[PDB]
């Protein structure tokens, strides 16, 4: 567990990842998830509003996803920042900061 | 580049235009090889049906089902299907069909529909709301009816519950409408369960026997059974064709896999949730279902100050499926490669940075 | 031709613990290397199962509940189990479904039996007395034959919607008594549309003839419920372990 | 490959464009950060052949020339314990130039001290 | 009905947690500030200007 | 306590559990900022009497 902060930032992206894949196993409220079984088992006026709500789910999921991506990427932002500023002033020089 | 960024100068850098993805070639299908034809003749064309009470449920499995033949010919009033489309019943395949024969009148054609309430749908037969198939009703005047009356068809008027969905009720037992009880004895407030339709062939088309047939279609995760008639054709690998695997509809790469199906395994999974692998019908084998290859265009360009040359990035796709240069980030057309090391000017990706000086990578 | 047999020994049926047994394959679609979790009719980790004998004087043939499904094990030597009875009232009244292997092929059929009160077979060291008539037959289906206690069968039956899944994994095993304690998960072994109500059944054993002499053998019966189990995929798709997601706060 | 689904999801207007624009910045903020923090020398500075320090030992930071990768052990170790419409775009900078950014750091500041931060 | 309420109720703790989370990141900051002035202000004398 | 309500609830997929994870992140998020801002120290010091 010396290198958490690494594997975890790994993990929450590759979690990220997984959760934004398997949103599309998710038919919300449409009678499958799968577009292809839609599209050949259904007339066109019928398959408009399954694929509408299938586009609405997946459009959800993937605003979601993208709002937490920004999330993460200001933190890292943040922490890269800092790992910036310790290289400039512990490795470049000598620091009279306090820890 | 210019219609993306929406303006008519576009300056130095990389820009994601569009993206790229590779037409499928062919079409594969792959059905069992099956060819005698199921009873649809024995279901449709029979002598005498059962009552409605007693509907007659005949199962149907390993066939070729041609649909189209019940829906072009002009012999059926009603043929209106629910969940699926019928003119698509020739594409598709299914585990089980159930066939359910029976004769009603008229006005109780509009009854043999999910969440629809009546004497036939609460008592007599009943269809769950997923339902999936078909219901084909057609008037039957010169088989059913006889001047005089025809008193054989007979529907269940009495129940104590409503009928579960699929349930078959024949039982004949004198149902008890008040305190007294009834031993088997028809008189006040005791009655029998059936009625009888009593058809003869003056009567209005309200009161007019029409025969009644249910597909049922099961399309739950099982071995497929009936399957239309489209013709199988050969299968080739190691290209981007579309495929329908008994059924199965999709757009990919058909290889050799290592993966050890069991042998009641069909369809394989992984941790995507995504079809990554199938059983052919008629050889046994299983294939993997690489998805084909895709990406992003990017349009790395100097600003058109400087030149209006231009090199494009496919991400993520190598050269062969599109001055070429093969990179990890993508293929890179349009940008010589050269030996030489400067400074990043347009950033590619893995290390590779593209410059002008012709456009260098 | 039916036989009373009235030389049983009274004994109450036994008790014992169902370890991590009991886990089949929920669906037909191949998963590797995957944790996958999936709520379905269960036998449940480490609960009560009934436990029945057959030693000599004891023959445990009772009338059992089917409920929702029924996980049967069998520590069996020298082949004495041959089949099981289903149905709901064993008689010509309704209908009832037959499953036996004897010496050539496993026969499944479907009819309105008039079943003995002591269904059983015979082996003489040629005698089958199961039911006395069979009227109505809808389904025939006869297929390969399935089969110190030296081997153990493990079955799970399923009856959903006029489908009766069979369940079966063959272990060789050198315990004694009980059931050992690991994990095997049970492939499943077929699917029937018999489509009948099932609610009873019927455990089918085989006489020792020179009376009767019961060989040694002993079978556990236990219940399915609905729950949810964490089943792991290994790389060559065969389950090797599971988690029972409602046992304990650890597994949950 | 869905036409259809394409067609209705144009009535909902430039949502995608609006999440790739979100996302390639969040993609050009990465190597942003990774140059920020790693590419602060224009100069790749190298050790000495000859490892006198008065004493001092580096071999456990200084990159190894056994290895193919040319990494320190204790950059080694640390890659060690390190474990649909989708793509994953490479990094601009690879492991071994960052490598040889933190390299060029630690000849610097051994051979040099804090002085080449601040000039030659 | 209740698909209008679970969805109105929903949209409503989307936009709670998404401003709960604006709100930790502020707070995360102002924290790493407030420890940064710990350990360079009481546990040490500090050269930097105010 | 309404059971159709989570029924219907339940088509929605697990928007509850992102919901409490990132609620979950943000209550254990106050407790390490409180533990990096007030324990920089191991020794718990007392002035003289
Ligand atoms: C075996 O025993 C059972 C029960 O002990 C017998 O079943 C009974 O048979 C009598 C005589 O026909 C009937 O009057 C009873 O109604 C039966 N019991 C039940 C519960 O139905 C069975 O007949 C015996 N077998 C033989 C061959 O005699
Ligand atoms: C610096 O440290 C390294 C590692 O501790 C020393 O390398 C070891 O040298 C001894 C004797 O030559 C060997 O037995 C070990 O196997 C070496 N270990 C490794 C990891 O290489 C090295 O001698 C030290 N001194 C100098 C001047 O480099
Ligand atoms: C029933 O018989 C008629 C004979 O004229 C035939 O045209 C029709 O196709 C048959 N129906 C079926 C389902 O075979
Ligand atoms: C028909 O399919 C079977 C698989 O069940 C296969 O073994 C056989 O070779 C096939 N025959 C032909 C002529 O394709
Ligand atoms: C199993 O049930 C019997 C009675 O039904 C009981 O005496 C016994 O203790 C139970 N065993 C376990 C392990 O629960
Ligand atoms: C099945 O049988 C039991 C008892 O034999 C009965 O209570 C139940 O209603 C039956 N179910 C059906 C669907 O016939
Ligand atoms: C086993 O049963 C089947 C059908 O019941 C029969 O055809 C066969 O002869 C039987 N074999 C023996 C050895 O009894
Ligand atoms: C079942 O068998 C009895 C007697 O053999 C017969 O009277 C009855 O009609 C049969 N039922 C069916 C549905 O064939
Ligand atoms: C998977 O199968 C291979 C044989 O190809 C075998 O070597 C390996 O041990 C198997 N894995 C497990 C976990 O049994």
């Amino acid at each position: 567990s010396a290198l958490g902060k690494l594997q975890d930032v790994v993990n929450q992206n590759a979690q990220a990842l997984n959760t934004l894949v398997k949103q599309l196993s998710s038919n919300f409220g449409a009678i499958s998830s799968v577009l292809n079984d839609i599209l050949s088992r259904l007339d066109p006026p019928e398959a408009e509003v399954q694929i509408d709500r299938l586009i609405t789910g997946r459009l959800q999921s993937l605003q979601t996803y993208v709002t937490q991506q920004l999330i993460r990427a200001a933190e890292i932002r943040a922490s890269a920042n800092l790992a910036a500023t310790k290289m400039s002033e512990c490795v470049l020089g000598q620091s009279k900061r306090v820890d | 580049t210019k219609c993306t960024l929406k303006s008519f100068t576009v300056e130095k850098g990389i820009y994601q235009t569009s993206n790229f993805r590779v037409q499928p070639t062919e079409s594969i299908v792959r059905f069992p090889n099956i060819t005698n034809l199921c009873p649809f003749g024995e279901v449709f064309n029979a002598t005498r049906f059962a009552s409605v009470y007693a509907w007659n449920r005949k199962r149907i499995s390993n066939c070729v089902a041609d649909y189209s033949v019940l829906y072009n010919s002009a012999s059926f009033s009603t043929f209106k299907c629910y969940g699926v489309s019928p003119t698509k019943l020739n594409d598709l395949c299914f585990t089980n069909v159930y066939a359910d024969s029976f004769v009603i009148r008229g006005d109780e054609v509009r009854q043999i529909a999910p969440g629809q309430t009546g004497k036939i749908a609460d008592y007599n037969y009943k269809l769950p709301d997923d339902f999936t198939g078909c219901v084909i009703a057609w008037n039957s005047n010169n088989l059913d009816s006889k001047v005089g009356g025809n008193y054989n068809y007979r529907y269940r008027l009495f129940r104590k519950s409503n009928l579960k969905p699929f349930e078959r009720d024949i039982s004949t037992e004198i149902y008890q409408a008040g305190s007294t009880p009834c031993n088997g004895v028809q008189g006040f407030n005791c009655y029998f369960p059936l009625q009888s339709y009593g058809f003869q062939p003056t009567n209005g088309v309200g009161y007019q026997p029409y025969r009644v047939v249910v597909l049922s279609f099961e399309l739950l995760h099982a071995p497929a059974t009936v399957c239309g008639p489209k013709k199988s054709t050969n299968l080739v690998k190691n290209k981007c064709v579309n495929f329908n695997f008994n059924g199965l509809t999709g757009t990919g790469v058909l290889t050799e896999s290592n993966k050890k199906f069991l042998p009641f395994q069909q369809f394989g999974r992984d941790i995507a949730d995504t079809t990554d692998a199938v059983r052919d019908p008629q050889t046994l084998e299983i294939l993997d279902i690489t998805p084909c290859s895709f990406g992003g265009v990017s349009v790395i360009t100097p600003g058109t100050n400087t030149s209006n040359q231009v090199a494009v990035l496919y991400q993520g796709v190598n050269c062969t499926e599109v001055n070429v240069f093969q990179t990890r980030a993508g293929c890179l057309i349009g940008a010589e490669h050269v030996n030489n090391s400067y400074e990043c000017d347009i950033p590619i990706g893995a290390g590779i940075c593209a410059s002008y000086q012709s456009i260098i990578a | 031709q039916c036989v009373n047999l009235t030389t049983r020994t009274q004994l109450p049926p036994a008790y014992t613990n169902s370890f991590t047994r009991g886990v089949y394959y929920p669906d037909k679609v191949f998963r590797s290397s995957v944790l996958h979790s999936t709520q379905d009719l269960f036998l449940p980790f480490f609960s009560n199962v009934t436990w029945f004998h057959a030693i000599h004087k004891r023959f445990d043939n009772p009338v059992l509940p089917f409920n929702d499904g029924v996980y049967f094990a069998s520590t069996e030597k020298s082949n004495i189990i041959r089949g099981w009875i289903f149905g709901t009232t064993l008689d010509s009244k309704t209908q009832s479904l037959l499953i036996v292997n004897n010496a050539t092929n496993v026969v499944i059929k479907v009819c309105e039996f008039q079943f003995c009160n002591d269904p059983f077979l015979g082996v003489y060291y040629s005698e089958f007395r199961v039911y006395s008539s069979a009227n109505n037959c809808t389904f025939e289906y006869v297929s390969q034959p399935f089969l110190n206690f030296k081997n153990l069968r493990e079955f799970v039956f399923k009856n959903i919607d006029g489908y009766f899944k069979i369940y079966s994994k063959h272990t060789p095993i050198n315990l004694v008594r009980d059931l050992p304690q690991g994990f095997s998960a049970l492939e499943p072994l077929v699917d029937l549309p018999i489509g009948i109500n099932i609610t009873r059944f019927q455990t089918l054993l085989a006489l020792h003839r020179s009376g009767w002499t019961a060989g040694a053998a002993a079978y556990y019966v236990g219940y399915l419920q609905p729950r949810t189990f964490l089943l792991k995929y290994n790389e060559n798709g065969t389950i090797t372990d599971a988690v029972d997601c409602a046992l304990d706060p650890l597994s949950e | 490959d869905s036409t259809e689904c394409s067609n209705l999801l144009l009535q909902y207007g430039s949502f995608c464009t609006q999440l790739n624009r979100a996302l390639t910045g969040i993609a050009v903020e990465q190597d942003k950060n990774t140059q920020e923090v790693f590419a602060q020398v224009k100069q790749i500075y190298k050790t000495p052949p000859i490892k006198d320090f008065g004493g001092f030992n580096f071999s456990q930071i200084l990159p190894d020339p056994s290895k193919p990768s040319k990494r320190s052990p204790i950059e080694d170790l640390l890659f060690n314990k390190v474990t649909n419409g989708l793509t994953v775009l490479p990094p601009l900078l690879t492991d071994e130039m960052i490598a040889q950014y933190t390299s060029a750091l630690l000849a610097g500041t051994i051979t040099s001290g804090w002085t080449f931060g601040a000039g030659p």
